[PDB]
RNA sequence: UUUCUUGCCGGAGGUAGAGCUACUGGAUGGCCGAUGGGCCCCACAGGGUUACUGACGUCAGCCAAACUCCGAAUGCCGGU
RNA sequence: UUGCCUCCUAAAAUGUAACGGAGGCGCCCAAAGGUUCCCUCAACCUGGACGGCAAUCAGGUGUUGAGUGUAAGUGCACAA
RNA sequence: GUUACGGCGGUCCAUAGCGGCAGGGAAACGCCCGGUCCCAUCCCGAACCCGGAAGCUAAGCCUGCCAGCGCCGAUGAUACUACCCAUCCGGGUGGAAAAGUAGGACACCGCCGAACAC
């Protein structure tokens, strides 16, 4: 794994809108993102 | 009404210089050739225009390695 | 009912160690005067030795799996350092002194640079 | 099914070659050889005017007893070699078929 | 008419007239069939002669096969022109035939009638040419 | 000590899960995703080579490391090509951050896509992988929506050692994808 | 013209010492190249004039 | 006698011959089966329907000087 | 047309003519030279919004194909 | 001395390849797990390194058998041909070509290391 020429690479923490949480490396600095449908609460998923 | 054509190239007198068995001096042009058609062998190099020549003296001999054509050259026993 | 169809890495890797060893016999061969050193480097041992390509007979041989070498603690480079010690001292019991080192094809960042370092200082022209 | 096979007396070649065949040809046999799972090669000159009464009444495909010196070889007509010009059976590809 | 597509050279050598034909003496397509018996460079003109005078022949029912093809060109040079200044331009198309050689093979129910136009080919061709048949 | 999400899953349970119903000779079969490959091919960078920049940017922040940039092969003039025009950006994943980047796509990326109706399960490579096509490129939080430039149709794939359609099936099945099933 | 016949002089010694052919469009400035002089006895730097 | 003749031995060739599904340019058949035009079922899903223009491929068959998977005889170069 | 290079003619060493059959030229490359190391697709499927005769791409084999500063003999997954 | 165990090397480099069927892990050849350690990605611990045996012969490896594809391939004959004979034809002496069937072959040896019994 290459020194700095590697964009950083943060672990994060996302929580979802019907409240599920998540735990996961992502390029966001900030480490908390608000993700709005998930696939915990997708329709796709859940059913239909 | 006249053609285009009746230009040609001195011819390169290529070819096999020293057959099998011939005894060389070391140096000597064995092989004038375009490309590897026979490749270096053992004791023969390869020129810069692809002729091989004798690195060691000795006697020609033709062999066939990975089936390529080389040009080696046998030591003569000493008299 | 399985069949494989993906080349395995296993597969690759042998094939392509054997197109870089080729490579380097291009220019490298052994000789009763100047042998050449062979090295296998497998993830488990790394063995060496001393072929003379003219007969195609070996004059001496090192390898990792002897019992001296695995006795020897320490890591998969000071193994090697010990292999390389071990071909060196049979390169001179043979008298071998100068030989050509063939690597395989292999990489310096491994075993056999620490080999070739260890009969460096053994003594043996490599 | 199968057919009494077809007799031809076959002398074996003391002579082989191009003149050997060509003088054979003039004389009036067609050279032949025989091979097949035996093992053994024969040089043997058919007569050419039976030889070819025999292919041209019962086919390429027609067993043939050959008497070579005495003794008797069923063999089949594997391949004919035939002058495109002449017509005539320039050469004969026999293979043994035993019994 | 026989014209080949495209040659890679269009200035070539005579076709060497020589030894008798060693593919294509027997009859492979049809049941009776023209042999020629001796060299010459048949043209596509001579072809085309040959094929309409047995499909005339045959009127209706048969099937023709051409087995040589004119693809070699033989070149002339213009009219009241000296020797030199290079080689003719191609003018005809011929077909190196061989003695030996199969050059038209005929299938038609009634023997009498391929013999006939199978003749009437042989009479448009330029050698003498025997009618053989695919029984030997 | 740390393991991805997906990647724990597949070594605790979709191992059993799939050993069970592809029941294999030996435990060496069961199917196991290998590098994920995500590329952005610009095809309009003969017109604008700057967007090679972006989609460079872009497949960074998408995944987590520099996207390599790929040239042209070829120079055929119908699409103002030559030999060595920058003309994609592939990124491959693999090990730890293959299988994150795999926990955020099946979590969080493809949830929100828009009309978001899955993608049937027939775009497998019929020897054990899998590709399909994101219709944008905003889905990722990474790719902030309000400071995007363009779309880009992204082409994603994993490589698994399945050995055809069926066993490629399962194993996404397993890892969780979507699928359009049909 | 286009690749003129460029002449390398060494630095130190100042000696002209190779004439070599160069694209005067892909480098139109002095090619500065090590090369041997053999006044000085050993590779110095030399340029064009 | 280094010359030459003959025998034998070592040698490189790509000619004559052929062979071409071994390459680069060709040849009668039908074939899972390409645009399929055409009947359309009446899907713009999707599909047989191909009388005829007939893809790759395939079947014995054929040619070349600038073709060669092959390949002599002579000639030539050496040694004896 | 005149000099040079390549091929065929040229008759398997070399050489061989014609106002014989074809072409090239007479440059270009400072990174297309040296060295050291490494590689790896020619075409069907699934596909891969757009992006079919094409992309960034992924797999398999096509077994050495394929393609490869400028025409013959060479060089390949022993890589010119 | 032996093994379906290993590497290293073997031929005018396929009679050896491709494909199909069956078999093996004590030690080797492998497979494999995370990046504290050299080193590397035109990005990626996929290729190269570290600690390994918790686990495996699936693949590579190699063993046996299949002649299906490829490969080799006679003898004979013919083509061709050197010389010679021959008024146009043609013939003699010598040499002598692919396909196929007859066929061969699913390759052919030495160095050293492990266990076995001595």
């Amino acid at each position: 794994m290459k020194t700095g020429i590697h964009p950083e690479y943060v672990d994060t923490t996302v929580q979802c809108g019907c409240g599920h949480s998540f735990t996961t490396r992502s390029t966001k600095q900030s480490g908390t993102i608000v993700v709005e449908v998930c696939s915990q609460c997708h329709p796709f998923y859940t059913g239909k | 009404s006249s053609s285009r054509n009746g230009r040609d190239s001195a011819a390169q007198r290529l070819g096999v210089k020293r057959f099998g068995g011939q005894v060389v001096k070391a140096g000597e042009i064995l092989v004038r050739q375009r490309g590897t058609h026979f490749h270096p062998g053992v004791n023969v190099g390869r020129g810069g225009d692809d002729t091989l020549f004798a690195l060691a003296p000795g006697a020609v001999e033709f062999g066939a390695k990975r089936g390529r054509k080389t040009v080696n050259i046998v030591p003569v026993a000493r008299p | 009912a399985h069949k494989p169809v993906g080349q395995n890495i296993s597969e690759v890797r042998r094939n392509a160690r054997l197109r870089r060893h080729a490579r380097l016999r291009k220019k490298v061969a052994g000789t009763a005067e100047v042998p050449r050193l062979v090295v296998n480097r497998s993830a488990r041992h790394i063995h060496v030795q001393l072929v003379n390509d003219l007969n195609g007979t070996t004059l001496a041989a090192a390898s990792s799996i002897e019992a001296d070498v695995r006795a020897i603690d320490g890591d998969k480079k000071a193994h090697s350092v010990r292999v390389g010690q071990l071909i060196a001292e049979r390169a001179k019991a043979a008298g071998v002194e100068t030989v050509v080192f063939d690597r395989g094809g292999y990489t310096y960042g491994g075993r056999i640079a620490a080999l070739a370092d260890a009969a460096r200082e053994a003594g043996l022209k490599f | 099914t199968a057919n009494i096979p077809n007799k031809l007396t076959a002398n074996v070649r003391t002579r082989t070659g191009k003149g050997a065949s060509r003088q054979a040809r003039r004389d009036g046999k067609v050279p032949a050889v025989l091979y097949g799972h035996g093992t053994d090669p024969q040089h043997l000159e058919l007569n050419a005017r039976d030889f070819a009464a025999v292919l041209r009444s019962h086919g390429t495909n027609a067993i043939l007893t050959l008497d070579i010196e005495g003794t008797e070889q069923l063999a089949l007509t594997k391949a004919l070699d035939v002058h495109p010009i002449r017509r005539n059976i320039q050469h004969a590809d026999l293979l043994v078929v035993q019994r | 008419m026989l014209i080949p597509r495209k040659v890679k050279h269009r200035k070539q050598h005579h076709p060497e007239q020589r030894g008798i034909a060693s593919g294509g003496t027997s009859v492979s397509f049809g049941d009776y069939g023209i042999q020629a018996l001796e060299h010459a460079y048949i043209t596509n003109r001579q072809i085309e002669s040959a094929r309409i005078a047995i499909n005339r022949h045959i009127k209706r029912g048969g099937k023709v096969w051409i087995n040589i093809f004119p693809d070699r060109p033989l070149t002339k040079k213009p009219a009241e022109t000296r020797m030199g200044s290079g080689k003719g331009s191609p003018e005809w198309w011929v077909a190196n035939v061989k003695p030996g050689r199969v050059l038209f093979e005929l299938s038609y129910p009634d023997e009498k009638t391929a013999r006939d136009a199978l003749t009437r080919a042989i009479h448009k061709l330029p050698i003498k040419a025997r009618i053989v048949t695919r029984e030997e | 000590k740390a393991l991805p999400r997906l990647k724990q899953r597949y070594r605790e349970e979709i191992r059993e899960a799939l050993q069970q119903e592809f029941n294999y000779a030996n435990v060496m079969q069961i199917p196991g995703v290998v590098k994920v490959v995500v590329n952005m091919g610009v095809g309009d960078a003969a017109r604008d080579a700057k967007l090679i920049n972006g989609a460079i940017n872009d497949l960074a922040l998408i995944t987590g490391q520099k996207p390599e940039v790929r040239r042209a092969r070829k120079s055929i003039a119908q699409f103002k090509l030559r030999e060595g025009m920058p003309i994609g950006a592939r990124v491959t994943l693999r090990g730890d951050r293959m299988w994150e980047f795999l926990d955020r796509l099946i979590s969080i990326a493809l949830p929100r896509i828009r009309d978001f109706r899955g993608l049937s399960p027939k775009q497998f490579d019929g020897t054990g992988n899998y590709t399909f096509g994101l219709n944008e490129q905003s889905m990722f939080h990474e790719i902030d929506v309000d400071s995007i430039d363009r779309p880009r149709g992204m082409d994603i794939t994993v490589v698994t050692t399945a050995t055809n359609d069926a066993e490629g099936r399962a194993l996404l099945r397993a890892l969780g994808f979507p699928f359009k099933e049909n | 013209d286009v690749r003129p016949k460029i002449t390398l002089a060494c630095e130190v010694c100042k000696h002209r010492n190779y004439i070599t052919k160069k694209n005067r469009r892909n480098d139109p400035d002095r090619l500065e190249i090590k090369k041997f002089c053999p006044n000085c006895g050993t590779h110095q730097p030399h340029k064009e004039s």
